[PDB]
RNA sequence: UGAUGGAGGUAGAGCACUGUUUGGACUAGGGGCCCAUCUCGGGUUACCGAAUUCAGAUAAACUCCGAAUGCCAUUCAUUUAUAUCCGGGAGUCAGACUGCGAGUGAUAAGAUCCGUAGUCGAAAGGGAAACAGCCCAGACCACCAGCUAAGGUCCCAAAAU
RNA sequence: GGCGGUCGCCUCCUAAAAGGUAACGGAGGCGCCCAAAGGUUCCCUCAGAAUGGUUGGAAAUCAUUCGAAGAGUGUAAAGGCAGAAGGGAGCUUGACUGCGAGACCUACAAGUCGAGCAGGGACGAAAGUCGGGCUUAGUGAUCCGGUGGUUCCGCAUGGAAGGGCCAUCGCUCAACGGAUAAAAGCUACCCUGGGGAUAACAGGCUUAUCUCCCCCAAGAGUCCACAUCGACGGGGAGGUUUGGCACCUCGAUGUCGGCUCGUCGCAUCCUGGGGCUGUAGUCGGUCCCAAGGGUUGGGCUGUUCGCCCAUUAAAGCGGCACG
RNA sequence: GUGGUGGCGAUAGCGAGAAGGAUACACCUGUUCCCAUGCCGAACACAGAAGUUAAGCUUCUUAGCGCCGAUUGUAGUGAAGGGUUUCCCUUUGUGAGAGUAGGACGUCGCCACG
């Protein structure tokens, strides 16, 4: 029989592109990299995406067929 | 048999981890170079 | 240069966004006008409840 | 005709809106039966309309069935009470939009193809009309 | 609300993956018959046909693609006037229908269950003959004054026989 | 309501391109495993296919070529990874101690991520990486107990007893936010508080089923689809059936059959009119019109129904809270 | 020109073909040396300069494949309505995928030897 469903986990985007961030800011919650860690920002155990510094949040390309979060200092 | 061990400091007798191992796969007690809080030193440590 | 908008149609029965519109317009009572600069936010504005207002030059 | 097998016993009911996505021109007959209307078409309704223009046609020439019965449609028998899940698979459709050509004929000439779809059109639960390769 | 920048794979579409699937060509291999049998090598039903290839379909749990919207954000712009936070006091935890998007159901139910907007609830007035939930519209009051909304204008019954 | 199913956790679809989102909706997993299948350093690249080759066979090992991933990633699925997260080897134990700016998630309790700082290390020449494992399940509050540690307390005082603090153990407390250390049934002998929030009767909505009526016409009918019948399929009407729903009624809407009294619909049983007939006649068949009237008494059974007996022009079918 | 080393989505790739080595880069010659192969100096490592451009590699030609891809039209769809309302239609904005015209056999740096 069915029935059974495991909780959300609120995945996705937490910071918005051109938004500022305090450093430890989590940007993107994801199963795998589908977006990787760029400029000042790192990528945790579970491969939660987070700011390293204080700075603006920037989506960019990888390339040709992968994204990337950076956090940018003024 | 999968099971829940505590590796003891040789020297200074604390119980200083938790950890697990299969009896089977390693029937003698575990021994491993730990870091002892209380000497503040690596030191060998021992199932107990 | 001026947009004199006037509310024409109720706002009983409609979205949150649109009677929100009306209300950013300062608009008020069925057939309440005003005078508002003839900006790009704010015929953004117009367009949004143009079906509720009716607007002169 | 039944699937062989079935990624999942069941299957959304789905909706049908707009004309059908593709098979709206005749591709390999001369002439073509084309819906005017969507529905779910059986596979009971595919067999009766296929025998009805086969046996005109006495067995001459060349059809094909362009749509086939991907889908699985379930029942609840009487007596059964709302709930306790998604009832048992009884059969199979293919859901056909208004454009779809559902039968192809060549081999016989124009009158015999066109009274043989007509045979076949009578068998379906969607409106019809003929349509001339181009 | 506008501008700008982003995340996200739905509608549609497509087949490049995975399932489902049609015809054609050709085919390893697969079925019986004879000659040859040590069962060893052939020749055939336009016999069944993998895979390949050509053409054509299909998908909630397929995707080479991919919107509209919605969403997040900006020391941004315009209008607007709320936002939080601390504390006192609650009530609420049976909802309903309608439109739209889905599931369950027989793409039955004034059915059921979510999403989304509205009204009812807790809203009188006008229209829909009557008719909580539809359409128009929100009653602080007075007027034997005027203009309109939905809906109307032959009589009941106001207004174009 | 019962029976069955379910109860916590993980992944997917549903879920409407942020997040979240229900159903006794559609699919699967978990209650672990690993001493390396962990860390690091260095190195490596797959599955298949074609061709050749002893045992050797479709397929065990070998060689070349082709091959962008069609492999693998312990374990479900999704997302990810071949600048590897996959594979091999050396040394290792960071599957470190104290922590922790800042975030995510969130009613709470919890859950998640985390740069960086110090102590002491592993690997590496160094850069640097390392606070387990491609990622996300593998878990259980408190109370009460066990064990280890402890510069804490010690009821006059010294001790002790007994506590505290730190670490860790004992939960299919799985009804998984766990009522107690400890618990199954019968009630038609029953009772009270409530509910049309919730069933049984009747109404209502629905019409799958049911009854009736049609479309197409392969066929049957010697020939001949359509006198009559009519497969495979298709479309309706009705609201008498079997059902679905739970909207009125539980400060009660009395339930089958029968009796009495009927009344209405017409999908007409008889009688009246008519077309076609595979209508000679006589009997009939079938369709059309027609609701004026008529439409039996018994045997058995509570029965309705039905079988039977004997009649009849006939002995119609339904609705009216199954009047 | 060649050899290093980078930025830019393959418009940078792939396949096929052609030319070149002065240097340089490679094949190449060896296992004495550090080091190495779960066997093999093939590789890795080291030492070397007889030969060779044959291959790699550079440059050049080709769009056959892969990649990029405007416009138009269409699907869908926000908002506002409508009908004959499981669906469908109008208005207004937005606008794909497909299929195509085409683009493209790269571009922008820095260093060294010429
Ligand atoms: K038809
Ligand atoms: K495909
Ligand atoms: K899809
Ligand atoms: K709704
Ligand atoms: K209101
Ligand atoms: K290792
Ligand atoms: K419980
Ligand atoms: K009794
Ligand atoms: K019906
Ligand atoms: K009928
Ligand atoms: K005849
Ligand atoms: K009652
Ligand atoms: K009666
Ligand atoms: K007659
Ligand atoms: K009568
Ligand atoms: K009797
Ligand atoms: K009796
Ligand atoms: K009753
Ligand atoms: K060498
Ligand atoms: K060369
Ligand atoms: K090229
Ligand atoms: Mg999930
Ligand atoms: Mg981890
Ligand atoms: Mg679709
Ligand atoms: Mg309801
Ligand atoms: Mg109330
Ligand atoms: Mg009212
Ligand atoms: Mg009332
Ligand atoms: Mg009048
Ligand atoms: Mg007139
Ligand atoms: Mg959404
Ligand atoms: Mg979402
Ligand atoms: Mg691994
Ligand atoms: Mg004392
Ligand atoms: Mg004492
Ligand atoms: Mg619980
Ligand atoms: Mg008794
Ligand atoms: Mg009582
Ligand atoms: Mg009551
Ligand atoms: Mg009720
Ligand atoms: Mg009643
Ligand atoms: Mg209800
Ligand atoms: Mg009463
Ligand atoms: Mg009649
Ligand atoms: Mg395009
Ligand atoms: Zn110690």
């Amino acid at each position: 029989s069915n029935g059974r469903d495991s909780e959300s986990k609120r995945l996705g985007a937490k910071s918005a592109d051109g938004q500022t961030v305090t450093g430890g800011s989590i940007l993107y919650r994801q199963r795998g990299t589908k977006i990787y860690p760029g400029v000042n920002v790192g990528i945790g155990g579970d491969d939660t995406l987070f700011a390293k510094v204080d700075g603006v949040v920037r989506f960019e390309r990888k390339g040709r067929d992968k994204k990337q979060v950076s956090v940018y200092p003024v | 048999m999968r099971v829940n061990i505590t590796l003891e400091c040789t020297s200074c007798k604390e119980r200083n981890y938790l950890t697990n191992k299969n009896k089977r796969n390693n029937p003698d007690r575990l021994e491993k170079q730990k870091y002892c809080p209380r000497e503040r030193k690596v030191t060998l440590h021992r199932e107990t | 240069a001026e947009l004199k908008i006037t509310l024409k149609r109720s706002v009983i029965g409609r979205p949150q966004n649109q009677r929100a519109t009306v209300k950013a317009l300062g608009l008020g009572k069925v057939n309440s006008t005003v005078t508002k600069p003839a900006n790009e936010a704010i015929k953004g504005m117009v367009n949004t409840i143009s079906h509720l207002v009716d607007v002169e030059e | 005709l039944v699937p062989k097998r079935v990624k999942h016993r069941r299957e959304f009911r789905g909706k049908m809106r707009g004309e059908a996505k593709g098979g709206k021109e005749v591709a390999f007959g001369e002439w073509g039966l084309q819906a005017t209307e969507s529905h779910w078409i059986t596979n009971r309704q595919i067999e009766a309309a296929r025998i009805a223009m086969t046996r005109y046609m006495k067995r001459g020439g060349k059809v094909w069935i362009k749509i086939f019965p991907h889908k699985s449609y379930t029942s609840k028998a009487i007596g059964v009470r709302m709930g306790k899940g998604k009832g048992a698979p009884e059969g199979w459709v293919s859901p056909v939009k208004r454009g779809k050509i559902m039968f192809e004929i060549a081999g016989v000439p124009e009158e015999v193809a066109r009274e043989a779809l007509r045979l076949a059109s009578h068998k379906l639960p969607v409106k019809t009309k003929i349509v001339k390769r181009e």
